[PDB]
């Protein structure tokens, strides 16, 4: 019917959006783990 | 740290990391070597020539 466009009459959902903080705490807790123990286990990431 | 910037850059990070794993090393080596000591002073006398 006139007056609804799609592209506002339908709608989708997915998944919402990370904020740019978990990605850093995650990032500052596992150094600081590293930092404390002492050996790298070539981790956070690919093991090579 | 540094995980590949330069060549002696990422050699330092490796240094330390052993040279804090050599006490630990060290300790559980000298408890090794009191074992042997003991098992020597068994050897001693419990065992025929």
């Amino acid at each position: 019917n006139p007056g609804a466009d799609p592209r506002a009459a339908v709608h989708m959902h997915t998944f919402p959006e990370i904020p740019q903080s978990a990605q850093y705490m995650i990032n500052l807790q596992q150094a600081e783990a590293e930092s404390m123990t002492g050996v790298k286990a070539f981790n956070a990431g690919i093991s090579g | 740290a540094a995980l590949g910037d330069t060549a002696t850059a990422v050699r330092g990070a490796l240094d330390a990391a052993s040279k804090r794993e050599l006490g630990i090393l060290r300790r559980l080596s000298a408890g090794i070597i009191e074992i042997g000591r003991k098992i020597i002073a068994m050897n001693a006398e419990f065992l025929d020539d």
